[PDB]
């Protein structure tokens, strides 16, 4: 008595992180008088566009397609056949390193969780998109010359090659850039075939 | 008998939990009937007639079978795992729905 | 026949108050078979469709911190361990009614019938708010001292321990008790700490 909770929960851990990769450590709250454990909450969540809507989901639904032979557990071969369905393939050693970014069995448990934490790298849509928006003087179009003056000089200084490569693909409406559109050419819903 | 006379056995049951199965201290459900079947034998009741009496008796039971506790949509009580009070009306010779 | 449907709806049944009286005494409860779905149906409800497009992203966005069966499940054992870290005390008197809305095989389809039951609960809004909301004649708030009168008078005469704790806890916005918010704080919109 004062027991039938604490006994029963030892099942929980078996489908999830506690075998599969216990970096994310839990803490069991209750001492024998149970009304005390109410100081154990997970307080606080949302930062900004954390799981970027156009990116995150349309992947998990596609688990049935990565999972080839239908067991939940992706081998390097379940990958190997499916990249052969997309278009362009990467080699084994390339995919083997990727697999080794995870601790072992890339299954529904492992796959989702590794996806879960990785949010850092790219910048959010509004942030990139606001960069020449905040720069125009009263709303017209920003001169490709000042873009070409700043990149090469006023900050980190990119190379002759790096710059004019990234320059070329530019909707240059008459000496100015169509800023939001080239910002879309930097980031939007588009490019495939790169993982996973 | 439990098969012919259609009886399931749910324990506490359905939709929202609770009790019983009101247990009876120190009197056993099995034996006392055999004491009385022998009593009927002494009065004179032949074998089929003892069953036909025990039949109308069980017919009053199934009219209820109000186990374990009371109901929501009515008001009423019904019987669990279905079978229900149709079972009364097979044992009479009248229609179940009424 | 029907036995079978209610085998299914024995696991899925479980849902809603026969062992209501956990801490407080055993009351005359609700109960049992396939007929009696329709005045288990009371007020407090709202029903949505199966496909979400990206309305409920939040389960894929939050899942990470919370899991049990990462295929896509919670089972009877989980409540006894994660809820510890999400809110209220669980006692043995109230176990199955603390777990009440959920002690069945909650697949996505029956995750919809935890969501619809956030909008049903234990007599939500329709009852829980309006209960005091219908007291006054206009834009009211519940007239505190007359509320103290009825708590000592009306039928079941209460005790002092309740009242004093209630008084220090009373959200009296200026000369009468703001019941509408002391109730509707558990939703409205605009914060992000506990509950879950």
């Amino acid at each position: 008595m004062g027991d039938e909770e604490k006994k029963e929960k030892k099942k929980k851990s078996k489908k999830k992180s506690e075998e599969e990769g216990g970096d994310a450590a839990p803490a069991p709250p209750p001492p024998k008088p149970p009304s005390q454990k109410r100081r154990a909450q997970r307080s606080g969540s949302n930062v900004f566009a954390m799981f970027t809507q156009h990116q995150v989901q349309e992947f998990k639904e596609a688990f049935q397609l990565i999972d080839q032979d239908k067991d939940g557990f992706i081998s390097k071969n379940d990958i190997r056949a499916t990249f052969d369905s997309l278009g362009r393939l990467c080699t084994e050693q390339e995919l083997d390193s990727m697999v080794a970014e995870a601790p072992g069995p890339i299954n529904f448990t492992m796959f989702l969780t590794i996806f879960g934490d990785r949010i850092a790298g790219t910048d959010e849509e509004d942030v990139i998109v606001n960069a020449f928006n905040l720069f125009d003087e009263g709303e017209g179009k920003c001169k490709e010359e000042t873009l070409k003056r700043s990149l090469t000089t006023w900050g980190e200084k990119f190379s002759q090659d790096e710059v004019e490569e990234a320059l070329s693909e530019a909707p240059i409406d008459g000496n100015g850039l169509i800023d939001i559109k080239k910002f879309a050419q930097i980031l939007t819903k588009g490019a495939e075939e790169e993982g996973a | 008998l439990k098969a012919d006379l259609l009886l399931s056995d749910d324990i506490y049951d359905y939709h929202f939990v609770s009790q019983g199965k009101i247990e009876i201290p120190g009197v056993d459900d099995a034996e006392e009937l055999r004491l009385t079947d022998t009593a009927f034998d002494i009065l004179g009741f032949s074998h089929e007639y003892k069953t036909d009496v025990y039949k109308i008796t069980a017919s009053c039971m199934h009219l209820g079978e109000m186990k374990f506790k009371q109901r929501p949509r009515e008001e009423q009580a019904e019987a669990d795992g279905t079978e229900e009070g149709e079972r009364v009306a097979h044992l009479l010779g009248v229609n179940a729905a009424d």
